C-alpha cells in the first residue's frame, strides 16, 4: 500500500502551497490535501500499463503491399506487372503507429516482425491455389532484385523467410541504428548543400524489404496481399514532445496541410458549460 | 538575504546580471558535461579552447510590437560568426557544446505582457508548400538574424505559424519542453541551461542544429497609455563545454 | 516423440501476446548506448507536467487567442469562464493530458489547474475558482458555485494559483469518452470582488491557464486515438 | 510463473519488465534552485 | 497428452535460424582431422593484411599498371594522386578489405594506408600522405591538405611509409554502400620537396599503395555483394 | 533616473590592440558587463589588468 | 538461454559458438626474424 | 498433478480452485438473537 491521498484538516498558515509562479517553468506536485481537507485512501495502482515498453509493446500495422502470380512470359518488367516487390521499411507511413512513436525524440528497441500474407483470386479460377512467399531482408548495398527469379532470390548472404499464403511469418531484429537510438525527428541535412533534402536520415534506415511467390503460374492468376506488422521490445525513450496535431501527409516530414485550420474545437461562448 | 530574483553569470570574460529574474531552468535536470571515453567513439583527441569560446555573446536584438507572432533561432547556427567559436566551428570536422540561453526584456509595471521562451530538441520545421517539400538548407540556417515569425513566407521556407510550433504540433503543448516565461509583471529575464542531447556522441555543426530557441509572444504586449507601443527583446548566449575535432580546411558551406 | 495436443487458438496472432521470436540477424552487435538526457519510462511521468488549455474555444481557426482568457475591469460578480471536465473531449481534448488520456480507455485521480496572471504588476484582483461535483447543473452564479470546492484567488507577487480537482466520485474509474454516468462536474471561474486597473491602463488583461495530473493519477485500458486517421497511406 | 530462453540472441527474447524508476522531477521541475511548494516561489 | 499451442511463425523457413535436425547419416564416423597450418576464424584476421590498390584506374582495360602510381621528377608542389574514402566502392571495391566489407552492411574504424617507393636507391623525395575529414571538399592544394592529419615521408632505406586514418566521426558506424551522410573524407597526395633522380636516370618512378584495417575496425550486419551474380545455374 | 523605470544596459573594456567598439556586437566580444538597473543602483565593473608588459606610463 | 541435445549424432546440433582465438599473426607478420613497430625494419 | 504458468498476467491461468468455505448461516439464520434447534423459536 501506496498513499493515494492523507486525511488531512483545516488550515490557516503562512504557508501557501495554492499560489505559485508559472514563469518559472515548473509544475509543482500539488495534492488536493493542499487546497481541501482530506480522507485517506490508497493508490492499488502501480502504472504497468503506461511503461513504454507497454505503449508501443504491441504489434500495429505499418505496411500493406500487393503481389502476383501470374505467367512472367513476355512481360519486360516484372516490378510494375506485380511479380516481386519491395518496401523501404520505414514506420511513419501508416499514422495509428507514428503519433505513437513521436511522442518521443530519440527512441531505441528491438523489432519483432509479423508479416500476413492473404490471397485473392477477382477472376475465373478453379480452384484457389496455395502459394509460398519469400520475403527477403536487402540491407542497403545488397544487389536488388530485378526479376521475380533472378540470382538475388539465392540470398546467400541475406536472411530471407519463407511461408504460405494464409499463413504468417515472425521474426525479431535487433536495433539495426548506426547510432546510438533512432531519430524521430532530426533537424539537419546529409551534408551542406543548398538542395539535399531535410529531415529524412539514414539515421533512420531499418532497411528494404523485397516479396515474391516462389510458385511459378497456374492458369490464372493469384493476387497476394502483404501486410507487415511490427512490435517494439526492449524499449526506451528519450526526449518527450508535443503530441501531433494536424493530419500527417508525407513519410518523414513533418509538413502539414495548410488548408487545416481548425483543430481545436469552438464554442460560442467561453462561459457554457 | 539572498534572493531567487537577483542573479550573476560569469562566464570567461563576460558577466550577465539580472535583477529580476524566475529562478533558471536546468534543462532535464542536467547539466552539461564534456564528452565521457566509454562514450567516445571517434579516436581523435578533443581541443577544448575555454574561456575564449565559453563567453556569452549576445544576439541582434528583436522588437516586439503588439501583433508580433514570435522569433526562432537554430543552434549553433545563431552563433556562427560569434569571434573564436565560429571560427572553431567552421575549421573542425565535429563539436559538441551546451549553451546558457538569457532571454532578456525589461519593462513598466504599467505594462502587461507574456512571453514564453523555450528549447526545442530536434525542432524539424514544416514547409510552406507542405506536400513532400523541405525546407531548404539557408533557411534553417540564417545565422543570427533567425527566423522571424511575422514575415511573409517564401517557397521552401518554413511555416510561419506559431500556433503550429512550425512543425504540426499545437503551441499550449510546447509547455513538455524546457521552457520559462517572461511574465512583465513579474519577470524581467528567463535562463535556460542546456546540456549537450543527442543520438551521436558528436556531430557536425554545420549540417544539424541540436536545438532551437523560440520566444513567443502569447499575451500581447500592452503598453501604457501614450507610452511607446513596442519594447525590444535581447538574447544572450553563451557556449558552455565546447570541444571540437576533426581540425582541417575550412569547411564551404552554401550561400 | 513426446505425445501433444494442441489448442484452440492455435496460430492465431494476436497482436497483444508477448513470446520469444528467433532472430533475423543472429550474432548481430547493436551500437553501444550513449548518455541521453531526458528518459521517459512512464506516460505517467509526462502528464504531470502542466500544458496551456485552450479555453477562449470561440472562433472558428485555431490562433494563440484560444489560450487567452479575457479579464474585464471593474466588472463585480460576473463569469469569466466555464466549461465541463470531460478530459477527453471539449477543451482539454488538444492539451498533453487529454491527449495522452485518449490512449486509454478509463481514468482516475485528482487534476491540476493552474491559472496565471498576466495584467499589470500596478493592478488589482480577487478571483473564485470552483469545481462543482457530480449531480447538478453548471453554477449559474457565484453564489451557486462557492457552495462546492473552490480557491479563493488574490493577485499578487505570486502569478499563478493553482487548484486541485480532488477525486470526488462514486465509482472507482471513469471512462475518458463522454460518458454521462461517469462524468466529472463542472469548472467555472468569477470575480469575487473585480479588477482593478492602474491610471494610463486600458482594454483587456489575460488568464492563462494550465491542466495536468496530481500523482493521484492512473489511466488503464490502452486503445487507438479518435485524433488522428488517414484516407490512404503515405509515401515519401 | 516461469520463462527460460530458447534463442542464443538478446533480440530474440519478450518483453522487458516495468521500470519502476519514475521520476517526473526531470519535467516537472528542472529548476536550478530548488522550489518548495508552500513556500514563496520568488522571493 | 501434453496440451500445446502453435504461434504465428510456425513451419517458416528463416534461412538465418539456427537449431538442431536429425542426422540422415547416423552412426557414421567423419574422418579424422589433421593439422594444417593456415587456420582462419574471423574476417577481421585477414582484412588486417595489406594487399595493393588499383590507385592507377585510368584506361579502359584492367592491367597490372593500374597498381603503379606515377611520380615524376623536378615537379613541385603537385598533386600526386586523390579518391574519396568509399571503400565499398571506386580503387577500394575490388581490395581484399573493400570485398570482404561488401559482405556487410556497416562499417567503422580505423584504416591503414601503406605507400612503398619503387624508384632507384639513388634518388630522393619527400612526399605528403593526407586524410581530409567530412565537412569539405577534397583538397585542391598542399596548402588546403595540410591542415588536415598528414604524414611527411622522407624516402629512404626504410621503403615504405604508414599512415593510419583514424576513425574521425560523429555517428558510430557508417555504411560499406556509399551514402553522404556516413562519407569518410577524402585521402591525397603531393610532392612536399619533389623527386631528385640520379645521372644516367630517367622516366618514370612509380608507388605501391596498400589498404588493410587496424585492430580497430568492426564490421556488422551481413549481406549479399553486388560483385558477383549470375544470368543461369552454372553446369558441369 | 525614477525607479519606476528600467534598463539593460552594457558596459565593456576592449583590450589594446584593435579600435574602439564601433557597435555593441564589437564591443561585447570582449570583458564585459550587463547591467539590470533595479533596486541595486549601482554596477561595478573591474577592467583586469590585461597587459604584456608588467607596468605602463601614466603618460 | 539452454540447450540440450535431442539427437545421438553431433552433425545433428546447431551451431558452435565464437571461436574468441583470433590470431591475425600468421598471416601478417610470418616473417621468420620478428619485426617491432618502431625500429628499423631492416638494418 | 501439475500446473506451472506460461504467461505473465493472472488473467491467463485456467480455473481456480473450490472454495471449501460453505456458509449457508448467512442466508439461512441471519437472524440477530440466536436461535436454537429444539428451544421455543419463540419465548
Ligand atoms: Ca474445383
Amino acid at each position: 500500500q501506496t498513499l493515494a491521498s492523507v486525511s488531512s484538516g483545516p488550515k490557516h498558515t503562512q504557508s501557501v502551497p495554492a499560489l505559485t509562479a508559472n514563469e518559472t517553468g515548473a509544475t509543482l506536485p500539488t495534492r488536493p490535501s493542499d487546497n481541501v481537507e482530506t480522507r485517506t485512501t490508497y493508490m492499488h495502482f502501480n502504472g504497468s500499463e503506461t511503461d513504454v515498453e507497454s505503449f508501443l509493446g504491441r504489434a500495429a500495422c505499418v505496411h500493406v503491399t500487393e503481389i502476383k502470380n501470374k505467367n512472367a512470359a513476355g512481360l519486360d518488367n516484372h516490378r510494375k506487372e506485380g511479380l516481386f516487390n519491395d518496401w523501404k521499411i520505414n514506420l511513419s507511413s501508416l499514422v495509428q503507429l507514428r503519433k505513437k512513436l513521436e511522442l518521443f525524440t530519440y527512441v531505441r528497441f528491438d523489432s519483432e516482425y509479423t508479416i500476413l500474407a492473404t490471397a485473392s483470386q477477382p477472376e475465373a479460377s478453379s480452384y484457389s491455389s496455395n502459394l509460398t512467399v519469400q520475403a527477403m531482408y536487402v540491407p542497403p548495398g545488397a544487389p536488388n532484385p530485378k526479376e521475380w527469379d533472378d540470382y538475388t532470390w539465392q540470398s546467400a548472404s541475406n536472411p530471407s523467410v519463407f511461408f504460405k499464403v494464409g499463413e504468417t511469418s515472425r521474426f525479431s531484429v535487433p536495433f539495426v541504428g548506426i547510432a546510438s537510438a533512432y531519430n524521430c525527428f532530426y533537424d539537419g541535412y546529409s551534408h551542406d548543400d543548398p538542395d539535399t533534402p531535410y529531415g529524412i536520415t539514414v539515421l533512420n534506415h531499418m532497411g528494404s524489404m523485397a516479396f515474391r511467390v516462389v510458385n511459378e503460374h497456374d492458369v490464372h492468376t493469384t493476387i497476394v496481399k502483404i501486410r507487415v506488422y511490427h512490435r517494439a521490445k526492449h524499449v526506451e525513450a528519450w526526449i518527450p514532445r508535443a503530441p501531433r496535431a494536424l493530419p500527417y501527409v508525407s513519410i518523414g516530414r513533418t509538413n502539414y496541410p495548410r488548408d487545416s485550420k481548425t483543430i481545436v474545437k469552438k464554442r460560442t461562448n467561453i462561459k457554457t458549460y | 538575504g539572498y534572493s531567487d530574483r537577483v542573479q550573476q553569470i560569469t562566464l570567461g570574460n563576460s558577466t550577465i546580471t539580472t535583477q529580476e529574474a524566475r529562478n533558471a531552468i536546468v534543462c532535464y535536470a542536467e547539466w552539461p558535461e564534456y564528452l565521457s571515453d566509454n562514450d567516445a567513439s571517434d579516436v581523435n583527441k578533443t581541443s577544448k579552447p575555454d574561456i575564449s569560446v565559453c563567453r556569452f555573446y549576445t544576439l541582434d536584438s528583436k522588437t516586439w510590437k503588439a501583433t508580433s507572432k514570435g522569433w526562432c533561432w537554430k543552434l549553433p547556427d545563431a552563433l556562427k560568426d560569434m569571434g573564436v567559436f565560429g571560427q572553431n566551428m567552421f575549421y573542425h570536422s565535429l563539436g559538441r557544446t551546451g549553451y546558457t540561453i538569457h532571454v532578456q526584456c525589461n519593462a513598466t509595471k504599467f505594462h502587461s505582457g507574456c512571453l514564453l521562451v523555450v528549447v526545442i530538441p530536434e525542432h524539424q520545421l514544416a514547409s510552406h508548400e507542405g506536400g513532400t517539400v523541405s525546407v531548404k538548407y539557408k533557411y534553417t540556417h540564417p545565422g543570427d538574424r533567425g527566423i522571424d515569425l511575422d514575415t511573409v513566407e517564401v517557397a521552401g521556407g518554413p511555416t510561419s505559424d506559431a500556433i503550429y510550433n512550425m512543425d504540426g504540433t499545437l503551441l499550449g503543448n510546447l509547455l513538455i519542453f524546457p521552457h520559462q516565461f517572461i511574465n512583465m509583471r513579474t519577470n524581467n529575464t528567463a535562463t535556460i541551461v542546456v546540456p549537450y542531447i543527442n543520438s551521436v556522441p558528436i556531430d557536425s555543426m554545420t549540417r544539424h542544429n541540436n536545438v532551437s530557441l523560440m520566444v513567443v509572444p502569447i499575451a500581447p504586449l500592452n503598453a501604457p497609455t501614450g507610452s511607446s507601443p513596442t519594447l525590444p527583446v535581447t538574447v544572450t548566449i553563451a557556449p558552455m563545454c565546447t570541444e571540437f575535432t576533426g581540425i582541417r580546411s575550412r569547411s564551404i558551406v552554401p550561400q | 516423440g513426446l505425445p501433444t495436443t494442441t489448442l484452440p487458438g492455435s496460430g492465431q496472432f494476436l497482436t497483444t501476446d508477448d513470446r520469444q521470436s528467433p532472430s533475423a540477424l543472429p550474432s548481430y552487435e547493436p551500437t553501444p548506448r550513449i548518455h541521453i538526457p531526458g528518459k521517459v519510462r512512464n506516460l505517467l511521468e509526462i502528464i504531470q507536467v502542466g500544458t496551456l488549455i485552450p479555453m477562449n474555444n470561440t472562433g472558428t481557426n485555431d490562433n494563440v487567442t484560444n489560450y487567452l482568457i479575457p479579464l474585464h475591469a471593474d466588472r463585480q460578480n460576473e463569469q469569466i469562464f466555464g466549461t465541463k471536465l470531460y478530459i477527453g473531449d471539449g477543451v482539454f481534448k488538444t492539451t498533453l493530458l487529454g491527449e495522452i488520456a485518449q490512449y486509454y480507455t478509463h481514468w482516475s485521480g485528482s487534476l491540476r489547474i493552474s491559472l496565471m496572471y498576466t495584467g499589470p504588476a500596478l493592478s488589482s484582483a480577487k478571483i473564485i475558482l470552483a469545481y462543482t461535483p457530480p449531480g447538478t447543473r453548471g453554477p449559474e452564479d457565484k453564489k451557486e458555485a462557492m457552495l462546492g470546492t473552490h480557491v479563493v484567488w488574490d493577485i499578487g507577487l505570486q502569478s499563478t494559483i493553482v487548484m486541485t480537482i480532488p477525486w470526488t466520485s462514486g465509482v472507482q474509474f471513469r471512462y475518458t469518452d463522454p460518458d454521462t454516468y461517469t462524468s466529472a462536474g463542472y469548472l467555472s471561474c468569477w470575480y469575487l470582488t473585480s479588477l482593478i486597473l492602474p491610471p494610463q491602463t486600458s482594454g483587456q488583461v489575460y488568464l492563462l491557464s494550465f491542466i495536468s495530473a496530481c500523482p493521484d493519477f492512473k489511466l488503464r485500458l490502452m486503445k487507438d486515438t479518435q485524433t488522428i486517421s488517414q484516407t490512404d497511406a503515405l509515401t515519401e | 510463473y516461469t520463462v527460460i530462453n530458447y534463442y542464443k540472441d538478446a533480440a530474440s527474447s519478450s518483453s522487458a519488465g516495468q521500470s519502476f524508476s519514475m521520476d517526473p522531477s526531470k519535467f516537472t521541475e528542472p529548476v536550478k534552485d530548488l522550489m518548495l511548494k508552500g513556500a514563496p516561489a520568488l522571493n
